[PDB]
């Protein structure tokens, strides 16, 4: 089984969004009022699942064929997963989900008037390679109106889930697209207090990775908590 | 002081988390292999139990769009990290609350004991991470069992919780569902009887 | 018939794109080498057609229904038409055309692999009102790969044609969307030498004109040559 | 000096101009009313003629994606600005070159004489604006008729063209197409015999 | 009756003071803990009363005559009411109330030791003209001590109430006087987080509107939510 | 993006609001024409009702300096915007709570049904705006009637409130005062049973 | 967007390029092993051909200081990248024009067919890079054979050239020199009949 060999860099709870961020209404009632209780790292926290043996389908990472071709801006989303130290995270699970080109999600609860795309599902997954690289192929999602303020619109975004080496590193986040005028207006985005942190969530147009006359590409690198060896414990 | 690269910031999972992490629930066709709520196969060693609970917000209302991830040791107190559907037991699982009842279920086996970094044994426990719309960063918690009182009393983790009354919030209550041993673990995100949440 | 009452402000051929702009390959062979011959304004040049009596269809200006609902980002494109003096241009003809959400045009010659949208045509037209205001409803087009340099992509854009009061004011242009990272890279865009002029072609996100939970809006005002009365001629 | 608001900059019409301005050509269904290449109804006063031509680039190759707009006076030398499909004659029209032959056609009537600002008569002429992919800003030109020599010689506009040889480029050649009077007007965008283009 | 022909720009709740501003002690127990529920605008929200036929007395807007001459600095408070689009708001109701020269209000509950002024009431009302102009004649109010912190003093102010075209535009605010050193120290003023918003509440000395050898004048313009016609609804 | 002029920021009404908006209450002489709490003249069509209630702060203490404004449709579901003391019915009204008992009252008629922008009918309601010392920006709410249950269940507005328990906070409880139909509508600004406030 | 390291900018080869790349031609002693104009040893499989041509400037004047590099597949349509003077066939070669006559020559075999990225076969061709004084960045072209007409018509590369007249500029004209199969391929850098140059 797994073993307690590692220690992870303590999270900076001032970098990440706070629990209570009133402009984002739902956080009011879904945020604790008591302080988190700090605990030392043990095997329980320093280990996590390895998805190396999960049976991945041929098009698990290709939203263009995993669900006719979808209507929308063909894009490749690629990048690398490293830790705070710059060390790559090989064979890690990356999962993503998004709405269609119009901003409609293939989910029961979504009642937005934009139509579903008969050829689009919105889910992808893949394992990072030895160098910590991942890549997906999809269509650029559209902005989505939501019940927050009377005229709130989510910028185009893709939901991301990354495992990392431990449950301590597991992260759920969102990717935004470079230059989207909606970004600076979003209360969800704004849950993050440091503008430098916000910059970390914007994927940059990547012409070097684009497929001429085919599809464009976006670069999105993800940084997981630094992993160090224990010492003098 | 020294500075490392900054960790990518967390963002809420959103209300549609299910399309991506719980296909069935989204009401979408699943793939060949999915990470779900069944950690143990009938033939897995250890005491088979059913875990169930509800999630409450600050107003006492059910959180029906919550997503949970669990990490636990096997019956022998060993973390089984190689995730595989062939395994008789997997240390990792996923579950979500129903849009109706708003209840989650997990089929597993009671975890054996594991020691902390200083070599002290921790009472049997399940590590939980909760995600949902309105939650900017996931919440960490532990599920302990009410029938492990002797162990619970001595747990180095539980003992870090300053107020004894707050420790009680981490203890699942033994019950029976269809004549099967079960433990109920309700999560109160905010307010009265608010569940202890950890930072590590 | 029409009459020679007006004079129009001379065009600034240094503001507009030049004829020969080599990065845009097609201009090499399609640009004159002899200087334009300047001529004084006469009735021939100072008059133009009036489209007040043209029979406009009910959905001429609604690309969402003028062709099932199209897949893509529902947007309203509105703005006003004024002259150099700030004077509105009422009852003027505005025409626009674009590709679909994926970047595919409903034109014979377009062979891009992105699919056509069964519910989208791509053409709109309308007359400006008494205040010089126009408005259209469509979907936001996608970027389009084209045979220029080996990896050239047109930013998302809508083609515009505006009549104005005379043949002297008639203009054909293109609208670009605020924050599009592709803009600064386009050789067509770059045909324009003054960055201040480029700014005139970018439509700005208009939250005040958006329809909550429905569609977003973009503002695009157009300025036509100033019209003055003749004096001491 | 004084500065006004700056005019919105021009941009090429692009290769697909047809989807928007010449529906038929794009090979798309047209609308009830379309502005096309027929300025005159059979019952329009004046001499009915057919105008046709080709557009050449700098290498002598045909420009098959060109879009043209025309503005002319009626037989009486009067500009009919109220555009209406009911009209027997419209001063305004549109045409485009075929993707095959690369030839445009226009059905109209020979324009009557109009005076310039200084009261001097200008020879019969058609005002043309040419648009296409590769053209950043449209090109202005005039179509004059070879059978109006006396008039042409005295035109205040034609006479502004410094070199007599360059004036010749604006003169359409009389011919017959299906036994119908026609005038051929070829446009050479660049190079040898390059058509005079105006700025006004 | 009234008709649902308008939509009003969504309010900027980050511009306006937030509900909970602890330095203003009373806001602590008088601010909701739950998030506001956004609703679409309907006829209920886009209509409001018209005070055109309200029978205004002759000195309704003249505090010098409507209650001997009051003691204090005689001034005229005038300005214009426009919406966010800069459009005038004609025939709208403006009501004002304030303390006397010494900071004493003519109210049961005011136990401040500064005496009442026998010739002053402190209430005015009037209707904006065709051009959205309003004007009042009064005396400059005095600062008032209040039980907040142990030594809090309200800057000299005038309370204002404006109806506008609908209940969506109705607003209650306060006018402050240019250069008053108390402004920046006041907890009620500071409930407004953007210093730029604070500036909008300061009435500027207006020498051009002053009556020589008689009274000074202050200019205070008011901006109500922008009104626009519905489109593609 | 585009930016308009910013709206003038709100400020609290203050404790002495009465001097300007509820003259009588300030204990000051009124003017000839005052906007007050009687929307309907006894001879107005519809069902005459008396409305009353208290306003509570987060400590459950009465708010005795509160000021309210109301807007409703007549018995036919029409909004009478031309305000006049002559009319038998006015859509607009004003009230305030007593410095003593701390209760407000309103004399009107039960509003008829109005449709929303989509054409769906809303249950009969009264739009209320609440102002007071300690309230930086006024609070918007709606008053619904307990005896219009069938309508309330289908109100598109009421339905926007996620939690059904929160909907109940907008329902006035019918009764009778002096043999007259009365509806009691208490407002809890903060805490347990906090009333739903809206943004539009 | 993302930015990589910029590539080192090109500079003209200059008039004395020969000293470094065409030793003999500089009139300098060669080294043991030199990269030259003989791709095929007489005993190499395929059809042996002799290639020759001139290079003209925009004035139609010969460019006598030009330097060329070639890349082709063997007779089987395979690229032999391991360069060795021993091999009977090398895919890579170098040539230059005479300071006198101004003609270049190459001794090779006719290349077999290769497929493009899409799997469509390209007509037999030789990839050429041209360097010289006055050439800031080298020019890329392809040499096709006049006797492979059927193939040429279907070449996906040749087909990318819009104007058919421009395609002809890449076709070498078969002949015979000393009873050996020869193909003459003239390059016109600028002007009338300017050869198609590529970007990749
Ligand atoms: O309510 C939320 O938190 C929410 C709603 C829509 C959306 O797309 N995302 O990402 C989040
Ligand atoms: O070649 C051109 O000029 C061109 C190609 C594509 C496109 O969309 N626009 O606008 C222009
Ligand atoms: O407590 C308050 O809110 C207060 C007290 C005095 C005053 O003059 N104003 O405006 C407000
Ligand atoms: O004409 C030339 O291009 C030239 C002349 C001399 C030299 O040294 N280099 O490098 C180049
Ligand atoms: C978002 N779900
Ligand atoms: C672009 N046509
Ligand atoms: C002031 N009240
Ligand atoms: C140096 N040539
Ligand atoms: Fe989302
Ligand atoms: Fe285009
Ligand atoms: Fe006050
Ligand atoms: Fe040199």
């Amino acid at each position: 089984p797994a073993q307690d060999n590692s220690r992870f860099v303590i999270r900076d709870r001032n970098w990440h969004p706070k629990a209570l961020t009133p402009d984002y209404k739902t956080s009011i009632a879904r945020s604790p009022r008591q302080a988190l209780v700090s605990i030392p790292q043990s095997i329980s926290e320093t280990t996590g699942p390895n998805f190396s043996h999960l049976g991945f389908g041929a098009h698990d990472h290709d939203l263009l064929l995993n669900f006719g071709l979808p209507i929308g801006e063909r894009i490749i989303v690629a990048g690398r997963v490293v830790d705070q130290y710059g060390k790559p995270v090989p064979n890690t699970l990356v999962e993503m989900w998004q709405a269609n080109a119009g901003g409609r999600y293939r989910h029961k609860n979504d009642r937005y008037l934009a139509p579903l795309d008969p050829n689009f599902g919105g889910v992808g997954r893949c394992l990072t390679d030895s160098d910590g690289y991942y890549s997906f192929r999809t269509i650029k999602p559209g902005p989505y109106p939501w019940r927050n303020g009377p005229n709130d619109w989510r910028p185009a975004h893709i939901h991301f889930g990354i495992s990392g080496p431990s449950i301590a590193t597991k992260l759920i986040t969102q990717l935004y697209f470079e230059g989207d005028p909606l970004i600076p207006m979003c209360p969800i985005v704004k849950s993050i207090a440091n503008p430098e942190a916000v910059q970390q969530l914007i994927a940059k147009l990547d012409m070097n990775n684009a497929n001429p006359m085919d599809c464009l590409a976006y670069r999105f690198d993800i940084v997981l908590r630094g992993q160090r060896k224990t010492h003098f414990e | 002081p020294i500075e490392l690269l900054p960790e990518t910031p967390s963002q809420t999972a959103g209300p549609y988390v299910h399309i991506g992490l719980a296909l069935e629930a989204a009401g979408n066709p699943t793939r060949d292999q999915e990470i779900w709520n069944r950690l143990a196969k009938p033939d897995a060693p250890g005491e088979h139990i059913l875990l169930l609970g509800q999630v409450y917000d600050g107003n006492g209302h059910l959180v029906r769009d919550s997503f949970l991830e669990v990490w636990q040791a096997d019956a022998n107190g060993e973390y089984q990290d190689a995730y595989n559907l062939e395994n008789a037991f997997n240390s990792f699982g996923r579950t979500a609350t129903t849009f109706d009842a708003g209840e989650w279920t997990l089929h597993t086996v009671k975890p054996g004991v594991v020691n902390n970094a200083a070599g002290v044994p921790m009472a049997p426990h399940i590590n939980i991470s909760l995600f949902a719309r309105g939650i900017n960063i996931h919440l960490h918690t532990r599920l302990y069992f009410d029938d492990e009182a002797q162990a619970n009393a001595k747990c180095p983790v539980l003992n870090l919780i300053e107020q004894p009354q707050r420790r009680e919030t981490l203890i699942a209550k033994r019950c029976e569902v269809d004549g099967k041993t079960a433990y109920r673990f309700d999560i109160r995100i905010q307010g009265e009887g608010e569940t202890v949440f950890f930072d590590f």
